[PDB]
Formats: structure tokens, C-alpha cells, sequence
């Protein structure tokens, strides 16, 4: 189940996502 | 599907196949059969010391049939099944005739020795052959004594006159013993009748097929025998005695579709057989094929299950599943002229919600230990290919990197936070 | 002489039935326009495969010989037609070292205003005889044509062959490894065909 | 295909397993995808439309792209005219939507178009004189709208005119139809590929499993029919991977192509040179099997004067 | 365990072709789903730009109706869009 | 590639048939794309 294969983690968490999905909505409804 | 509750949709199991009901041979007209009359039914076979080893070649021998009666006085094989050779081309043959008394043949034998062999009917040790012999003591025994029989070079047929005599004892008493020497013997095969409109296995000539059998309408030369479909298929026949011009069919298959909707809201199933008329395995027919378990109706919707050629079904309402024409929808008819216009009075806004993947999970191999198993002798053995194993880590290390650039270039569009 | 070939030397290779359709394949042939041998007969040698093609109307031909020793020394092939039948032979005979006709034992089988071409091969010990007959108005010269040759006798001699000579103009010619694309009518019977290595524009029809 | 019903020759096949599993479901994918490319393209409007039997539209004769009453299906002329010119164990499946289908679907989107504009691209349908519509095209690329009052009788004049021009192009060669066309034979010549190989030996002592079967000892028969059993199935995989590149052609093709006929039938878009050359003006959709045409309508200047400014 | 190194190595050299196979099948096929995971994202960016900033007037490429704004949310190796679009209503025959 | 010009080497590759064929196809197609998609960039004007 865990020989060979491995499995890489993402660059970016879904924390910094988080972060850029606010601002592009800030962005907007502000501007 | 390796699980036991299934969502609603449709599958492909396995492949049904009709099977073939018969087998059927076919050879030509037998003929030019072996002069058997030349020893063993002739007026008399040759003496001992004068016997005959003259070779026989291009015929048909058939007398593996008379082989298998035990009528003649031996039928010795030494070596050889009487059907071991029934229907096959021997190499040659040799008519040999040895006509000897019966005890005095002992010796008159291939790899054998004595007072008969030298003298009468020296043979080679180990030559082909099965021994044959017939009461000759009867009417082809000398009654003056056989001096032409064994008594004192292979196959060059000290020396003496026998004394065999019809009249002699049982030892003395001759036979009409003979080694016959064995593609030059055509042995005789065998066939069957010939039967139509039914998928059968078949055998014409050497060519062996299975399908159904029609008489064709093709025009096939003299010298024609066989039929070639553009795929190399031999698809038209000649029988060689019936002379005739036969087609081949392939033998009917097709796909085992199962339709059903989700498990946990019922049980009822139903099988679509693809490319298939109705008589081969409720029944409906459509253009995709033969249709079991599902009622037709001429009402229309929506399609919920694709089957095909615009034909779709579903499970409703008392409930069962049933198949029908989709329609393309409601209809409403514009009512144009060169003078009016229609002109909206009010309006409102609508929320729609779209979703698109970006990025794939960051997957890695490390085929190293994935194929030696930290085994030495299979890390040795792997040097021979080498390049394989860095190829194929580069080309999987590469995809990572773009996932990462897409999901970047997806949001970092934006400068300042 | 030496004379172009044209066309000829077109035959089939098979027992089965094609149709509208083209095929490909490589066999012993006679190459296009080349140099056949012209005669207005010595012994000469067999190599691959014989083709052979005679302005006939007064019986030149009286038949064949063949064989290694080309004599009746050891087994050798003989062909004679006589009266109202064929004889075929390929006993050693006790004939003459040369029978000539003016202006051990083994197998037997008994059965200008033309031209009659025919070609001779051995394959496994299986001697494969094809023939073909057409009228034609011409008795030196070559009469640019196009027909085909059927198989009309096959046996299996099992015997060697190096030597060979013809028992009687004529033409004579030898056949190689080549490969040609053939056109099956209809009806079923062989009527164009095409050369590999004559062009490179024929390179690009076969291709 | 691999065993050719011999018993032997399946149960020395169990010895590989998910080949078949992983292959059928490659296939079936495609199998998938095709029909979801065709239900995209085609499925953009959600009602169905009838022309008006009135032809007042002003000299418009559209009289070749519109159903047909008397002869059997809803094709258009040009559509009928695209059939003339274009003609085991492989098993092709039936497309999900028949013909006569599209024929409908074309027919409502041009119906709609021709008695609409883009209202019914928005949402419901609202009629509006043929005239008035062609008007405010000319103001969408900056042309003030009495040109096409002062002028309607040649603008008529010279779209018929095209339109026979364009039944002149069809008509002198089938060449124009030259990608689909290719795109057809492609399938056909990977077909026959496949077939040939089946009389190969790939090093094997004979290409009939039975015969290499009988003459021979069982275990050199086996190693013999190891040989087919593998050049047979990476054969199978170099076709599996040629379907699966021009699949991914296709499919990247076809949806350009409803972007294309979301972006031009419904609305004017002001994409330069985008849908055909000169300043767009509209389009009309016809199908043809496994593919669709568009005629674009543009407009061109044609003569020039010097001026000072 | 069983065998010899001369004995061993057919049963070894057969193992490790229909391995690297299998990692070839893999690696080709993982491959392409790639390039359709690709051509997705390239859709997408071009949906964002063209979309969440401006007004484009490119018709049915953000949701039926007429196009006002958008607004974006993450989730689990994908994004949503939210299309806001105004829609006309009840309508009245004029001669015109 | 497979042989380096022996003839022995070229009789027994022949079992396998198609494969010597159809790869060198698929590579010409190729070539032909790259010089269209020149040609898709550049044959937008008319006149020089
Ligand atoms: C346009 O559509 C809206 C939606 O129904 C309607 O507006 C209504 O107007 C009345 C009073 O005029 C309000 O009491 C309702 O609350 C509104 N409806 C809703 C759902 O909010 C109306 O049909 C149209 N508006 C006008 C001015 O005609
Ligand atoms: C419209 O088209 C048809 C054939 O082109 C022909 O009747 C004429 O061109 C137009 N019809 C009328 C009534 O003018
Ligand atoms: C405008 O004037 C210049 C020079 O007189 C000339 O080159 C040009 O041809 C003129 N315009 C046209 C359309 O001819
Ligand atoms: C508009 O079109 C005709 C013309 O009067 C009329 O019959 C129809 O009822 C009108 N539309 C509606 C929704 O009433």
C-alpha cells in the first residue's frame, strides 16, 4: 500500500488559497 | 465492479457467443487406389529364394481396412498401429514377397539369421515393415516339395531346395509370409456431410473454419479454390467433390450490456445484446440491438440513460423499466411579422454556478527497490536496460512541476493583498 | 538476339479467388522490357527458374529435357506428344547420349500463326508447369502484348535439376526475385500490373 | 482476438490479468467522450422553433438552407449535397444521436436566429422584423443605419448572388471537405493496421496457433505461442495509444468549435477577423456528418477616394 | 530462495519486462491525463482574467445572460465561479 | 537502426512487418504539422 509509491504535498496549502481568495473578492467589491 | 451496491448506469461484462453445432470434413473424390492384388491376392506369391523386393510408390494403400481383419494367417506389426497410417501419405513402400514355409521363416527376417535368411530372403536389420502372412499351405504349396522355398546382401533376393509340401507337417506347412517394407502411399482420410444455414465448425481440404455455410453466387475460376476477404480471411470455398461455390459467416457475437438504475432503490435488471437479431439468445428490437427486461412506450422526457440510436430508458411507475424515443424538447412556434415587436417589461438576476478542476496529486516512483526488491542479483540484472529507470523518473518528475504552475498562475494575479 | 520483354511474364502465384482489389508480393519474375534470348538449341543452364515463349504454328517443339546430367545417365525429365496423347518421364532411359528429330526406372504420367509462352520452376521437389496460348500475326519480332499464365502440371520429381535443353524462333529467359502489384478484375482475373524497380515513379505506385 | 477461442491459449492468458480491464476502459472512455463533444456542441438551446410559412424577409431567399417539406428528413439543401460528397471481433457502436436530429437541432437555430437576433441566445424568445435586426448590426461595427435603408436592394441583391457562389464552390469539387474527409480515413487506415499483423510470427516457428499446437512438443509450443501472445499485445497497446492522441485532437478541436458557434451564431462578436475576413456581420450553421460548416456574412469596402484632412 | 543464479535469471528477466511495462503503461497514460488537466487550467485562467476583473461581452462564455460580474471560491484541487446575469421577464406585443 | 545493414538482421526483423512502416508515417506526419504552424502565423496578410 506504501512501498514504492509515494505522494508529494502541494506547494501551497489551502490556507495561503484561502488568503488569495479573499483578496481578489475584496478587490473587486471594493474597486 | 468490485462492489456489492452499484449507482444507477449501465456496464459491459462480458461477450456472448453462439456455438458451433457440428463438425463437418470434406475431401475429394478418392481414386487411383494401390494395386493390392500384387502379393497378398495374387495367383502366387513369390518363393522364398526368388522372392520379390520390388518397391511400390505412388498409390493409394488401403489396406489398413484389410489389415484390420485377422482372416490372413499373420498380421504381425512391428512397430506400426494398423490406423497409425490409415490416412496418411507414406514416405514409399515396398511389395516384397517371400512365400516361405512356416517354420522355415523364422529366419527369412529382417535383423534375423539362419538357413532361410542368406539363402532366400536376406533382409537389412533394421527395415521398415509389418509382417504379413496368408494360408498358402492350402493351394499355393508345392506338392512336388517346395524347392524354391528357404533353405541352405539385403533385400538381393548356403543354398538349398525346401522341403515343404502341402501334404507336410504343421511346421512345414508353408505360408505366405511377406515383410512389406514401408509421399508415395496415399492413405485414404475420411469426411462427413455436408450441412448448411447453421453455424458449424468445418473442415474443406486442409483448411479448417467455423460459420455458417450459404451457397454463395461467386464466380470462382477453375484453378480457384479459395476466397480471400481484403483481410486475409478465407471467406469462400469450393467443396472438392460437390462442386459448388459456398460463402463463410462469421460466427455471430456481441456485447453483454447490463442497464440498471441504483441497488438501493430496487433490484430489477435488464440485458441489451448488441449487434444480434431477436432468435439468437420481453423482447424489443432497436437499430443498437436486442432489448430483454424493459417495457417500450410511446411517450417521451428527457434522456436519463443513453442506450442508443436516440433510444433511452429509465425505471418509473406499478414501477418497472422502460424505453422510449428521446425528445429534443419543448417547442414553441415565433410569431414573426414585418410590423410587430415584442418588448420585455420587467427582469431579474440569476446566480449560476460553474466548477473547473485545476491540478492533479503530486504522485512519485522510485522504481529502484518497486522492481529489484532490495534484492542484489536484480539490481546487477538491471544495469543491462539501465536508461529506462532515468528516463522514466525524469518524465513523471517533470508533470510536478507544472501543477504547481498552474494553481500559481491560476491565482497570483493579483500584486498587493 | 536480344529483344525488349514488355510485359510479359505474368502468372498466378495462387490457388485463391481476389477481386477489385490490389496486391502486393514478391516472387520469381521476369523483369520488365529486359533482354530476352532470341533464337531464329544447346544445353544451357537452369539457375532459379525457366521461362520460355515460342511463335508456334507447325509443331517446332517436340518436347523437353532436363535434369543434372542432361542424358539419360541418371533420372532426367522428358516431355513428348505423340499421336493424340502426352508423355511425361523421369526415368533414367536407355536412349542415345542426344535423340534428335529432323525438320534407374521411375515415375511416368500420360494424359507464325500462335504463341505459346510457358514457365517452368521447382519448388520443394514439386515442379510447377504454367502455359498460355493467344493468337498473334508476327514470327520474328515481339508483339507488344499483355496476358497471364495458369498452372496446368505440378508433381513432386524430388530430383535436382542443373541442366536442361528444349527438343525441336523462340525466346528464352530467367526469372529473379522481384516483387509486383497486381490488379484482379472483377471477375476475378489477373489484368495489370506493376514493376518495383523499373522507376522510382514506379517505386512511388507500389509505396 | 489474442486467443481465437482456444482453450489453451485463454488459460495461458490468465497468466497477465489487467490487461483487459485497463484496455476496455481506455476504449470505453472515448466511447464516452465523443457523444459528451457532440451533446456540448449541440445542445445550446433548450427549446425548439418553427420557421413561419410567410417568405417576406425583404428578398432574403434562404430557400437552400431551410428543411426541406416533401423530401424525407429536415436536411438542407447544402446538407444533402455534403452526403453526396463524402462516402471480426472490432465492433463499432451506433452514435448516440441519430441524423435527422441535428437536422432539427440546425434547423431551430437558424429558425431562431432568422425570426430573433440574440434575445433567444439571452433567454425567451422575442420576434422582431427581419429588417430592424439587420440594422443594428451596421451600428455594432460603427456604420451609421441608414446606409442599410438607402441601400437594402442591393445588400439583397448581392447576398443571393453569394449564396450562389457559394453553390458554385461546393459545386465544382469536393476538396473543401478535405479535413473531414482525412479525418475519416485516418480511423479506416489504423483498422486495416491492425489486422495485418495478425499473419506475423513475431519469431514464432509459424501464424496458425493449431498447427504450432499439434506439430510439437507441448512445452516448446507453449514458449512458441509466448511469442504471439506478446507481439500481439503490444500491438494492441500501439493502437490504444494512437486512438488515445487523436482523441485528445478531437476533443480540443471540437470544443474550439462550440466556443466558435457560441460566439458567433447567438451574438456579434467584435473579434477581429476572428470568425472569417473583413467586419463580421452574422452566421448560419449546417451540419455534415460528424462535423459542422459555417457560412459567415461580413462586410468589406470595396473602392477608395483620396482626401486631405 | 529456490533457484540458482542460472536458473533464476529467465524467471528474473521475464519479471522485470512485464514490470517496466506496466511502468511504461503508467507513465504514458498518467501522462495524458496531464495534458487534459493542463488544457483545463489554461480554460480557467483565461475564465479568470477575462471574467472576475472586466465585463467581457463574449456571449454564453460566463453563463447564460448577459454578463455583470463573477466571484470566485477555492475547493479541493478545483475553483468555482459564481456568475451574477441579468435576465429579462413578462413581455408585451408593439407595432413598430 | 535495428540492423546497420545486415542483411541477416533485415530478413529476421521482417516477421514483425508493419512496425519497420507505420512509425516512420507517424514522424512525417509531425514534420508537416511543424511547417503549418508556421504558416498559421504568418499567412495573414495579403500583399507585401
Ligand atoms: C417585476 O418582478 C418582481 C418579482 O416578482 C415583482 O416585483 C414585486 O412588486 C410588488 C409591489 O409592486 C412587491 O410587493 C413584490 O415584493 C415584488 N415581488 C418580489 C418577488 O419581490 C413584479 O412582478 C415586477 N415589478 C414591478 C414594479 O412591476
Ligand atoms: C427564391 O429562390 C428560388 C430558387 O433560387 C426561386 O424561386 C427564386 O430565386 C426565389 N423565389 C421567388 C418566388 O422569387
Ligand atoms: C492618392 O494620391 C497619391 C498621389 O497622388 C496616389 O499615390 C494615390 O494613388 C491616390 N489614391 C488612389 C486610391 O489612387
Ligand atoms: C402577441 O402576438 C399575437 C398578436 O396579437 C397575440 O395573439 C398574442 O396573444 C400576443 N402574445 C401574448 C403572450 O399574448
Amino acid at each position: 500500500k506504501f512501498n514504492g509509491l509515494t505522494v508529494l504535498p502541494p506547494l501551497l496549502t489551502d490556507e495561503m488559497i484561502a488568503q488569495y481568495t479573499s483578496a481578489l473578492l475584496a478587490g473587486t467589491i471594493t474597486s | 465492479l468490485k462492489s456489492f451496491t452499484v449507482e444507477k448506469g449501465i456496464y459491459q461484462t462480458s461477450n456472448f457467443r453462439v456455438q458451433p453445432t457440428e463438425s463437418i470434413v470434406r475431401f475429394p473424390n478418392i481414386t487411383n487406389l494401390c494395386p493390392f492384388g500384387e502379393v497378398f491376392n495374387a495367383t502366387r506369391f513369390a518363393s522364398v529364394y526368388a522372392w520379390n523386393r520390388k518397391r511400390i510408390s505412388n498409390c493409394v494403400a488401403d489396406y489398413s481396412v484389410l489389415y484390420n481383419s485377422a482372416s490372413f494367417s499373420t498380421f504381425k506389426c512391428y512397430g506400426v498401429s494398423p490406423t497409425k497410417l490409415n490416412d496418411l501419405c507414406f514416405t514409399n513402400v515396398y511389395a516384397d514377397s517371400f512365400v516361405i514355409r512356416g517354420d522355415e521363416v523364422r529366419q527369412i527376417a529382417p535383423g534375423q539369421t539362419g538357413k532361410i535368411a542368406d539363402y532366400n530372403y536376406k533382409l537389412p536389420d533394421d527395415f521398415t515393415g509389418c509382417v504379413i502372412a496368408w494360408n498358402s499351405n492350402n493351394l499355393d504349396s508345392k506338392v512336388g516339395g517346395n524347392y524354391n522355398y528357404l533353405y541352405r546382401k539385403p533385400f538381393e533376393r548356403p543354398l538349398q531346395s525346401y522341403g515343404f509340401q502341402p501334404t507336410n507337417g504343421v511346421g512345414y506347412q508353408p505360408y505366405r509370409v511377406v515383410v512389406l517394407s514401408f509421399a508415395t502411399v496415399c492413405g485414404p482420410k475420411k469426411s462427413t456431410n455436408l450441412v448448411k444455414n447453421k453455424c458449424v465448425n468445418f473442415n474443406f481440404n486442409g483448411l479448417t473454419g467455423t460459420g455458417v455455410l450459404t451457397e454463395s453466387n461467386k464466380k470462382f475460376l477453375p484453378f480457384q479454390q479459395f476466397g480471400r476477404d481484403i483481410a486475409d480471411t478465407t471467406d469462400a470455398v469450393r467443396d472438392p467433390q460437390t462442386l459448388e461455390i459456398l460463402d463463410i459467416t462469421p460466427c455471430s457475437f456481441g456485447g453483454v450490456s447490463v442497464i440498471t438504475p441504483g441497488t438501493n432503490t430496487s433490484n430489477q435488471v435488464a440485458v441489451l445484446y448488441q449487434d444480434v437479431n431477436c432468435t439468437e439468445v420481453n423482447v424489443f428490437q432497436t437499430r443498437a440491438g436486442c432489448l430483454i427486461g424493459a417495457e417500450h412506450v410511446n411517450n417521451s422526457y428527457e434522456c436519463d440513460i443513453p442506450i442508443g440510436a436516440g433510444i433511452c430508458a429509465s425505471y418509473q411507475t406499478s414501477q418497472s423499466i422502460i424505453a422510449y424515443t428521446m425528445s429534443l424538447g419543448a417547442e414553441n412556434s415565433v410569431a414573426y411579422s414585418n410590423n410587430s415587436i415584442a418588448i420585455p417589461t420587467n427582469f431579474t438576476i440569476s446566480v449560476t454556478t460553474e466548477i473547473l478542476p485545476v491540478s492533479m496529486t503530486k504522485t512519485s516512483v522510485d522504481c529502484t527497490m518497486y522492481i529489484c526488491g532490495d534484492s542484489t542479483e536484480c539490481s546487477n540484472l538491471l544495469l543491462q536496460y539501465g536508461s529506462f529507470c532515468t528516463q522514466l523518473n525524469r518524465a513523471l518528475t517533470g508533470i510536478a512541476v507544472e501543477q504547481d504552475k498552474n494553481t500559481q498562475e491560476v491565482f497570483a494575479q493579483v500584486k498587493q493583498i | 538476339a536480344y529483344t525488349n520483354s514488355f510485359t510479359r511474364g505474368v502468372y498466378y502465384p495462387d490457388k485463391v479467388f481476389r477481386s477489385s482489389v490490389l496486391h502486393s508480393t514478391q516472387d520469381l519474375f521476369l523483369p520488365f522490357f529486359s533482354n530476352v534470348t532470341w533464337f531464329h538449341n544447346p544445353v544451357l543452364p537452369f539457375n532459379d527458374g525457366v521461362y520460355f515463349a515460342s511463335t508456334e504454328k507447325s509443331n517446332i517443339i517436340r518436347g523437353w529435357i532436363f535434369g543434372t546430367t542432361l542424358d539419360s545417365k541418371t533420372q532426367s525429365l522428358l516431355i513428348v506428344n505423340n499421336a493424340t496423347n502426352v508423355v511425361i518421364k523421369v526415368c533414367e532411359f536407355q536412349f542415345c547420349n542426344d535423340p534428335f528429330l529432323g525438320v534407374n526406372c521411375t515415375f511416368e504420367y500420360v494424359s507464325f500463326k500462335n504463341l505459346r509462352e510457358f514457365v517452368f520452376k521447382n519448388i520443394d521437389g514439386y515442379f510447377k508447369i504454367y502455359s498460355k496460348h493467344t493468337p498473334i500475326n508476327l514470327v520474328r519480332d515481339l508483339p507488344q502484348g499483355f496476358s497471364a499464365l495458369e498452372p496446368l502440371v505440378d508433381l513432386p520429381i524430388g530430383i535436382n535439376i542443373t541442366r536442361f535443353q528444349t527438343l525441336l524462333a523462340y525466346y528464352v529467359g530467367y526469372l529473379q526475385p522481384r516483387t509486383f502489384l497486381l490488379k484482379y478484375n472483377e471477375n476475378g482475373t489477373i489484368t495489370d500490373a506493376v514493376d518495383c524497380a523499373l522507376d522510382p515513379l514506379s517505386e512511388t505506385k507500389c509505396t | 482476438y489474442i486467443c481465437g477461442d482456444s482453450t489453451e491459449c485463454s488459460n495461458l492468458l490468465l497468466q497477465y490479468g489487467s490487461f483487459c480491464t485497463q484496455l476496455n476502459r481506455a476504449l470505453t472512455g472515448i466511447a464516452v467522450e465523443q457523444d459528451k463533444n457532440t451533446q456540448e456542441v449541440f445542445a445550446q438551446v433548450k427549446q425548439i422553433y418553427k420557421t413561419p410559412p410567410i417568405k417576406d424577409f425583404g428578398g432574403f431567399n434562404f430557400s437552400q438552407i431551410l428543411p426541406d417539406p416533401s423530401k424525407p428528413s429536415k436536411r438542407s439543401f447544402i446538407e444533402d449535397l455534403l452526403f453526396n460528397k463524402v462516402t471480426n471481433g472490432l465492433t463499432v457502436l451506433p452514435p448516440l444521436l441519430t441524423d435527422e436530429m441535428i437536422a432539427q437541432y440546425t434547423s431551430a437555430l437558424l429558425a431562431g436566429t432568422i425570426t430573433s437576433g440574440w434575445t433567444f441566445g439571452a433567454g425567451a424568445a422575442l420576434q422582431i422584423p427581419f429588417a430592424m435586426q439587420m440594422a443594428y448590426r451596421f451600428n455594432g461595427i460603427g456604420v451609421t443605419q441608414n446606409v442599410l435603408y438607402e441601400n437594402q436592394k442591393l445588400i439583397a441583391n448581392q447576398f443571393n448572388s453569394a449564396i450562389g457562389k457559394i453553390q458554385d464552390s461546393l459545386s465544382s469539387t469536393a476538396s473543401a471537405l478535405g479535413k473531414l474527409q482525412d479525418v475519416v480515413n485516418q480511423n479506416a487506415q489504423a483498422l486495416n493496421t491492425l489486422v495485418k499483423q495478425l499473419s506475423s510470427n513475431f519469431g514464432a516457428i509459424s501464424s496458425v496457433l493449431n498447427d504450432i499446437l499439434s506439430r510439437l512438443d507441448k512445452v516448446e509450443a507453449e514458449v512458441q505461442i509466448d511469442r504471439l501472445i506478446t507481439g500481439r499485445l503490444q500491438s494492441l497497446q500501439t493502437y490504444v495509444t494512437q486512438q488515445l492522441i487523436r482523441a485528445a485532437e478531437i476533443r480540443a478541436s471540437a470544443n474550439l468549435a462550440a466556443t466558435k458557434m457560441s460566439e458567433c451564431v447567438l451574438g456579434q462578436s467584435k473579434r477581429v477577423d476572428f470568425c472569417g475576413k473583413g467586419y463580421h456581420l452574422m452566421s448560419f450553421p449546417q451540419s455534415a456528418p460528424h462535423g459542422v460548416v459555417f457560412l459567415h456574412v461580413t462586410y468589406v469596402p470595396a473602392q477608395e477616394k483620396n482626401f486631405t484632412t
